């Protein structure tokens, strides 16, 4: 049915119809424009009235400028044909090469799996990262999430967990670019072009691209969340195949919810958010899921405002997590790259039944060393190191050698680090933190254990420094 | 030397006691003016958009 | 009755216009008063428009006409802006003709998306050490710079101007970068210094000055830099390179606030509406390195914000570091200390790192930035005099030196070739056995020598772009016999 | 032509029109009372009716009761005559000296000077005072702004100003009293009568004097600013002469702007403030300059609420200056007066071109000194001066002994102090904090250099001693 | 019920700071007016009433008995905020658990000088 | 709790009911139905309160914790109203108990909140100090007689400001 | 009115902390909008005119004066908080009662250092 717009406050838009009411989640088409723009119904307002927030950009509507109802929420391309391919929020390609040749289109909006459908299964993912692995390490099928303020190195966390895990895998992905960097959009996509993870002609693309960057309005980025998931929904499901969902960022779902909230006639919520934070996160979180039917492996970066774990946003994503990669500006500061906190990042499978007592016992007994250095910190500036015991002052220095060889100098960060990319295995890493805590580099200096891979490359490293 | 070293450190260390002292005190203070200070100024941000609908 | 085309003022007040009628006004449409000031239609509503006032509400009373212009708000553009200090709408307000320039362009366009665009790669030489080493910026980058007040953030923006004279004197088109600088919120003698300093060196040529100062509306505050953007996309998509400086965003930011809080418009945050973020990534979004099937061209942002007691950890700067490819983070600590230009090393970062920077530079400052961080941490560890062995002495010994070589004055940006000559001193270890005092002296009275005789090997630099073997033997033979002079 | 009240709320008045729709920013009479009540419309409400800031009490006022349209804003007088005289927002004398007999008039809303008529000419202006002249000095025709916390020397210090610089300065000057104490008018009014600056006797005053206290309502103290301007503004264009602005205290112009916007009704900006703190500033600070015509220097007394300069008011007002001369009550109360933060305080001219490279060193090597000192501090707090390195000792020694001959007694602080008042030269002022870094004075004790002039009386007073 | 009918029984709520966000929800649509961390003025009433029907019974009306261990989510470790505030008054006895001590190795990582139980050594046997 | 608060409060019920010839009066402001039971049974065993003759030297008001944000308000004024009887009518030296006086402040707070007002500094309503005082300046002495208080202080975040 | 007729009177406000508190519980109940400490933009102006028309009139008006010592109650000897600083920044000087020198028996506990008197000199006998 035909309605007419009576209101345009920025992304927000009430439409009236005279006879036929559109429910809420339907989209609907604006007539009258060059290029396609959906409004999705939010709200109803009474008096024959809705209240919709708009996909693209609002500039140039007028009041009573005509508005088709589709009678189906935003409905995108799903199935095979989209691997290789860029779309965005309303399902239409933006890499121009034709249309998405398919024939089955899907919701973006759907119920999450029962509790039925939930999977118990957690086998360690080697991600060959030696913090990550080695303190709080992911799960096959089980939901990843990198926290971190703004610019301690979630992407190039993420780009490396590309670069390590998706390149060998059979199975397909999904990376959903939700309100981020339209540069990093095109620095990924040709990088996948180059490495054969996307192919131009044949049909053997791994990954299916979906991106509403931060050039778009609340609207494109509070819902491009959902339509990359939707993709990875129907690889899940209808397929039976193990998916890779990559996010990048889930805040700015949260995020784009704040900026239209206002407009929507709500009372704030704390630290100015909407009152519908959590239950809006749970029914988009809870479809990011491994279930009976296929699994999902989903790394999501989580920005954290003023560095502050605190906050609304990132503090209710905490839950919907298995593992959690909590990065630090204080440490990235130091020139600690990856920039992680080892004593505030955790896993579900950090257990000794799963990944081994000898791995368990390790992983504590390096958090220990660290928690008790952070201590002793603050009482030693002041007071001076001479004050310390013997016993405290081989815990300082075997810390600190600790600290920086949970370091390591990443591929996707060569441009950055100046130093070749490596990939550590887990046997290794747990036998080069192993010799530091026992005391088997304690004659070493302290510079040679900063940015690199194995442990042998601190023994190497340690007697170049000689001259 | 350490008849006057125990005695120097004895009336040195008895100083950063009270130095100490006084600047817990004073953090202490500030800690809580800080506290109330966000609880009220979050206070006003909720109560200012809710009164502009 | 025809309130289409037309409708009246029902109300006016602190530049928000409440106009009856107007039934066919689109959103964002410039509107233009019976006093003839324009306005911008950016609350359509059943019962009225609420329109933002470009200038003094004075003129505009109830009962007023307000007539369409249906068109969107836009700017002139074109290479005749050069040279010329405009204000928010383009209007030539240095006693001097009109802007006589024949295109013209929107100014609230969407940036390009992924395809229109391809990696960066071309260096945008500032001509500050600390900047072009540590945290390289590159043609189509967007680098912030960041910190409290008088710290220094205008004089990196001067000096990446005044850079570029080198290279816009030369014929090569793609070597040449013409510049833009936005005040959003100064005062008018400040801008009136600000260009005269630009005069005295001779950039104002290549340059663009938009002024949005204190006494404008807060419309021309919060347009000033999307209009200046524009300005800048023409060169970008016309296959040239441009700057552009928003100095600053915070006062970009309180404008937008007054207009968005008396528009009735909830408020967030700190008083800041809900997209004020959004207000800063749509326009610098827009600078971009365009591929050679849009031309090759590119735009390169430099936004400025203001923190308050040194915090980076804020709302508003946090904001701005999540949209733009890295920052330059100044302190007043350093500042004081004499570290001039007082660039934090560790939370300062780069985003495109070694891909935008000459092969020359990335071989002497490769590793630097890391080891610079590391000296900060180690150098704060040991604070008391406990003995220490020779590897962290050595960390200290070097990290010293190598942070009295990226202090620079202003007024006189170097060339690539000649900020390799300095840093390969203090990198490959020649200072190391100096006192920290001379070490300054001991870069003025080398970089001084090498300008005097060899002209062939910092020209062999400059026209290969990287250190051969050949280079890298002249220097070891020249540094070597100039420390042994300057150690006795 | 004529108007009636329908509403009134502190300042806040609104009044509607029959017939004629008065615009913004025009003076209203408002008919019936012993002294005049000006109503300036700030806003135009809808159906006739317009809003306007009353610029004096509105009790009395009923609702019905007659306004009148004057046809302009708030316009006053203007002109040599204003010198020697008192004037209120309005430009009423309140001196009881009977009319101020000037040729013309001008409204207090005048558009500030564009960007064709900025001058860019930066000639120093040499104080007396050690920590200006030393690391943040005043140009000629530059904008000063003092900014202090409750009780820490702004008016001491600007009042110094007025010693120093309004006497040997061969030219006009202009003292508006913005919202401060109207004690401290009289005191300034008697002495300025006494010392010749004002003569009740001949016409050759050089002070014109205007004062809208903190007794005063909202409005008030919201234009008493412009209209201390506009005056200003007739010496610098009309007549082409240099001219002296002194205000204290500019913070209540956006403190009042504060109570007005409460009772307009606007959605408030952070900590309480009017959203329109920026624009309403700008509009303002942009008249308080040095055009092409002529040279305003004006200087600015800020006062800071809560001792915290990240307050919206003190923080954008900032931009608007050339030098920032921050006082500080940590300072103060270590007895360091005038108690100027060196590490805080700023100007647009220390450079060594402008300086000469002699002043810009010995000015950067203090602040260094100054800045390694102030590092040590939590270190220092818990041990003491005792427990640092032999090189953190001297560094200690001379910052301290920096820090108290930064300290300076006042010729308007003798009562306070008890010292004769210095004015030091700007020669003496750099060789004196030349000398100091050097190491010349490491065996001298540090109060010698405390409230001392040249640094000759800090031998002097270092030899008594012993 | 099986508390009524002799019986005794063991309740965990996991946790109560989820269950304020969700009535805080309700509370901010419906407009009801919002108060500190903009949860209603009805927050603690909401708590209170729920943990004051766990009880113990006395022999006439049973014997038996309910026992409440609800779970509050802290921020920062900032005991103090609103909702932490609420149902701390309200409960019995609090176990402290703190990041620092976790990663110290005391694990559970229970604060002992903070933790408390107001019942005490009238919940203990002889032994213990 | 846990250092003889209970056994410190019977005591000056107690001592005063002996020497003085004053009653007293507890009034729970938010108690505890658990230690509403506690107190009350271990008043009844000490002997301050009496069950089977009239010798109690207590009166008994509480407002409990799972009653509205109305009851825990306002029970503090009922409890010195049965005080108030006391000391005006019959010219005693009485004594109130208000346990816990934060929790006049909390729900004064809470029933500040629900009617709509706008909170003060740190959430506590703006007739805080009003609110306290009306209840306050009840207890003091009169020509008949007095009513002195004890009053339990919780102190939150450790924060005496 | 002892002050307008040729006399010398004395006022004594005590004290301008709980007044502001009462001016903040009526500007509350207005719904004003508030600020630092929830105090509304016109609590400085509460105290400058009240204290404003404390004054020493001349010889034509009468010669009469009303001296006026207002009362402020610091936390913990804040004196750089909204209110203390507000009402320092309208009197001429101050009279600062330190706790510690309270505690030891220093009484009356007047700090020296910190007190002052901006217009004292001028009206303290030669004597003194
Ligand atoms: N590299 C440098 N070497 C020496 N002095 C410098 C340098 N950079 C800046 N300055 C000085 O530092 C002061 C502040 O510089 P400026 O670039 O104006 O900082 P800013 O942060 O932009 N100021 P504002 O915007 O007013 O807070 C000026 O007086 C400069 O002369
Ligand atoms: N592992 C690493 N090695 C070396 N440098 C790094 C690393 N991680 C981050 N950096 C540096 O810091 C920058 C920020 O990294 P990035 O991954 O963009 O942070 P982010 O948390 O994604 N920022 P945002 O999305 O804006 O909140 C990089 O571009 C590098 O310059
Ligand atoms: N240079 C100085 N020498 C001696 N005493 C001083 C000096 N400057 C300030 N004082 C002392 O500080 C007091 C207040 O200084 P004042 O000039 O009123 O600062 P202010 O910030 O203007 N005060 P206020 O307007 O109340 O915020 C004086 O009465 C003196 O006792
Ligand atoms: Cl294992
Ligand atoms: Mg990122
Ligand atoms: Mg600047
Ligand atoms: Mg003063
Ligand atoms: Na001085």
């Amino acid at each position: 049915t035909t309605g007419r717009i009576v209101a345009v406050i920025g992304a927000v838009v009430d439409v009236q119809f005279d006879e036929g009411l559109p429910p809420i989640l339907n989209a609907l088409e604006v007539q009258g424009r060059e290029t396609r723009l959906v409004l999705e119904v939010a709200q109803h307002l009474g008096e024959s009235t809705v209240r919709t927030i708009a996909m693209d950009g609002t500039e140039g509507l007028v009041r009573g400028q005509k508005v088709l109802d589709s009678g189906a929420p935003i409905r995108i391309p799903v199935g095979p044909e989209t691997l290789g391919r860029i779309m965005n929020v309303i399902g239409e390609p933006i890499d121009e090469r034709g249309p998405i040749k398919t024939k089955q289109f899907a919701a973006i909006h759907a119920e999450a799996p029962e509790f039925v459908e939930m999977s118990v299964e957690q086998e360690i993912l080697v991600t060959g990262i030696k913090v990550v692995d080695l303190l709080a390490p992911y799960a096959k099928g089980g939901k990843i999430g990198l926290f971190g303020g703004a610019g301690v190195g979630k992407t190039v966390l993420i780009m490396e967990l590309i670069n390590n895990v998706a390149k060998a895998h059979g199975g397909y992905s999904v990376f959903a670019g939700v309100g981020e960097r339209t540069r990093e959009g095109n620095d990924l996509y040709h990088e996948m072009i180059e490495s054969g993870v996307i192919n131009l002609k044949d049909a053997t693309s791994k990954v299916a691209l979906v991106y509403g960057q931060m050039n778009e309005p609340p609207g494109a980025r509070a819902r491009v969340a959902l339509t990359g998931l939707t993709v990875a929904e129907y690889f899940r499901d209808q397929e039976g195949q193990d998916v890779l969902l990559f996010i990048d960022n889930i805040f700015r779902f949260t995020q784009a919810g704040s900026e239209v909230s206002a407009l929507l006639g709500r009372i704030p919520s704390a630290v100015g958010y909407q009152p519908t934070l959590a239950t809006d996160m749970g029914t988009m979180q809870e479809r990011i899921t491994t279930t009976k039917k296929g699994s999902i492996t989903s790394v999501q970066a989580i920005y954290v405002p003023a560095d502050d774990l605190t906050d609304p946003a990132p503090a209710t994503t905490f839950a919907h997590l298995d593992a959690t990669t909590v990065l630090s500006r204080a440490i990235a500061e130091l020139g600690i790259y990856p920039a992680v906190d080892p004593l505030d990042s955790t896993s579900r499978i950090m257990d000794p039944n799963i990944v081994g007592s000898e791995h368990y016992d390790v992983a504590r007994g390096v958090q220990k060393i660290l928690q008790d250095y952070k201590s002793l910190q603050d009482i030693i500036a002041i007071l001076g190191m001479d004050e310390l015991s013997e016993e405290d002052k081989l815990t300082v220095s075997r810390a600190r050698k600790i600290q920086r060889f949970l370091s390591q100098p990443f591929q996707v960060a060569e441009v950055f680090t100046g130093h070749l990319g490596k990939l550590v295995p887990l046997k290794e890493t747990i036998k080069g933190f192993q010799q530091i805590l026992a005391g088997e580099y304690d004659h070493l200096p302290e510079q040679a254990f900063y940015m690199v891979g194995p442990i042998e490359e601190a023994v190497a490293k340690a007697d170049k420094l000689a001259e | 030397s350490t008849t006057s070293e125990q005695s120097a450190r004895m009336t040195a260390m008895d100083n950063a006691s009270k130095n100490a002292s006084e600047m817990i005190d004073k953090l202490t203070l500030t800690f809580n003016r800080t506290r109330q200070a966000v609880i009220t100024k979050e206070l006003i941000e909720i109560i200012s958009g809710a009164a502009a609908l | 009755v025809d309130l289409e085309e037309t409708g009246r003022v029902l109300s006016i007040g602190d530049g928000i216009a409440r106009v009856h009628g107007l039934r066919n006004v689109q959103a964002e449409e410039m509107v233009e008063f019976s006093s003839g000031l324009k306005g911008m239609s950016l609350n359509l509503e059943p019962d009225n428009v609420g329109v933002v006032v470009f200038g003094n509400d004075k003129l505009i009373k109830e009962g007023d006409i307000v007539k369409r212009t249906g068109a969107i708000v836009d700017v002139p553009v074109g290479e005749e802006l050069l040279g010329r200090v405009v204000d928010a709408l383009g209007n030539a307000i240095d006693g001097k003709g009109p802007i006589g320039s024949k295109a013209r362009r929107r100014v609230g366009l969407k940036a390009p998306g992924i395809i229109p665009r391809i990696s960066v790669r071309e260096p945008m030489q500032t001509g500050i050490k600390a900047v072009d080493s540590l945290v390289p910026i590159g043609r189509g980058q967007r680098e912030l710079i960041i910190g409290d007040r008088q710290t220094g953030k205008t004089s990196i923006a001067i000096d990446t101007i005044i850079n570029q004279k080198r290279f816009n004197d030369g014929t090569d088109e793609k070597k040449k970068l013409y510049c833009i600088y936005v005040a959003i919120g100064q005062k008018r003698s400040t801008v009136a210094q600000l260009v005269k300093r630009l005069t005295d060196a001779d950039a104002m040529k290549y340059t663009i000055v938009v002024s949005a100062t204190a006494s404008d509306a807060a419309p021309l505050q919060y347009l000033a830099p999307y209009s200046g953007c524009s300005m800048g996309e023409y060169f970008r998509d016309n296959g040239k390179h441009a700057l552009i400086i928003y100095d600053d965003l915070s006062k970009q930011a309180v404008a937008y606030r007054q207009m968005s809080l008396l528009l009735r418009r909830p408020p967030g945050r700190e008083a800041y509406p809900g997209d004020v973020f959004y207000l800063h990534s749509r326009l610098l979004e827009r600078a971009a390195k365009m591929n050679d099937a849009f031309g090759g061209g590119s735009l390169t942002a430099l936004p400025v914000i203001e923190t308050q007691a040194g915090d980076v950890s804020a709302y508003i700067p946090t904001n701005v570091i999540s949209i733009t490819d890295g920052q330059i983070f100044l302190e007043t600590e350093l500042f004081y200390k004499g570290i001039r230009p007082a660039i934090n090393v560790g939370l300062s970062v780069s985003r495109v790192g070694s891909a935008a920077q000459t092969r020359a530079m990335k071989q002497v400052a490769g590793t630097m930035k890391l080891e610079l961080a590391q000296y900060r941490e180690v150098a704060a560890f040991a604070q008391f005099g406990s003995d220490l062995d020779a590897a962290t002495q050595q960390l200290l010994s070097r990290g010293v030196r190598l942070t009295e070589l990226l202090k620079q004055g202003q007024y006189s940006p170097m060339a690539i070739e000649e900020q390799v000559a300095v840093i390969y001193a203090g990198v490959r270890g020649y200072l190391d056995k100096l006192e920290p005092s001379k070490i300054t002296k001991f870069e003025n009275a080398f970089l001084s020598h090498v300008i005097s005789q060899h002209q062939a090997l910092l020209g062999k630099i400059r026209t290969d772009g990287k250190i051969s073997e050949e280079s890298d033997a002249k220097l070891k033979e020249i540094v070597t016999n100039f420390l042994a002079g300057f150690e006795a």
